[PDB]
């Protein structure tokens, strides 16, 4: 995945 | 207000070099990957590079078009991201934006550079709606069906080249984005729905799809809001 950080 | 303040553009000769800067405020810069994206008349919106976190040893990835010539870096102690551009060519001409977070919520204001698996993502060229209507934009991949593994993003461009992210991760509304915007997957395309279009929503909408280790942007949809 990409930057899935909230 | 998040701000991403860019500098460093100009007017350069084929074969020259230039370094762009972008300084972040209003969010925890060092927790998020950062990207450079450029806009040209010739090639629409094009993702250029990403850098991940200190915990990833600041790992980088580049579009094939710039690999070997461009270098992305960051300085977490100054909340800044940079793009060193070597061996510039006519085709590198355009407006350069630093952007990130969820995954393209926040865009810098842009800095102009004037130099003097071949995936296509397809959006409707234009759509026309009226205030109060429900309108759906779509985003198709040449590779087959769009899935949640393409982490579809939607971004809005308003006059003079002002970008804001609406949706990331298929259907997550970026912070403070109006409730009338939503993201979906509908018949193997990604979709943005405006439920009750407003006059101010007249704009160009872009989608971006992730393929393992890079982004591809669609050509954008010009939405006109009449009446
Ligand atoms: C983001 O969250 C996704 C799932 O929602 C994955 O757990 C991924 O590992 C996370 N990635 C980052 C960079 O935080």
């Amino acid at each position: 995945a990409p930057d899935v950080r909230p | 207000q998040v701000q991403l303040q860019e500098s460093g553009g100009g007017l350069v000769q084929p074969g020259g070099s230039m370094k762009l800067s972008c300084v972040a405020s209003g969010f925890t810069f060092s927790n998020y990957w950062m990207n450079w994206v450029r806009q040209s008349p010739e090639k629409g919106l094009e993702w250029v590079a990403e850098i991940r976190l200190k915990s990833n040893n600041y790992a980088t990835h580049y579009a094939e078009s710039v690999k070997g010539r461009f270098t992305i870096s960051r300085d977490d102690s100054k909340s800044s991201v940079y793009l060193q551009m070597n061996n510039l060519r006519a085709e590198d001409t355009g407006i350069y934006y630093c952007t990130g977070v969820g995954q393209f919520a926040y865009w810098g204001q842009g800095t102009t550079v004037t130099v003097s698996s071949d995936i296509v993502v397809t959006q409707e060229s234009a759509l026309t709606t009226s205030p109060g209507e429900t309108v759906t934009l779509t985003c198709r991949s040449s590779t087959g069906a769009v899935t949640t593994s393409n982490y579809a993003n939607w971004v809005q461009e308003k006059p003079d080249h002002l970008f804001t992210g609406l949706i990331g991760g298929t259907n997550n509304r970026a912070p403070g984005v109006p409730a009338r915007f939503s993201g979906s997957l509908i018949g193997d395309k990604a979709a943005l729905t405006i439920t009750g279009a407003q006059t101010e929503d007249e704009a160009i909408y872009f989608c971006a799809l992730w393929y393992s280790n890079h982004w591809v942007f669609g050509g954008g949809t010009k939405l006109t809001v009449l009446g």
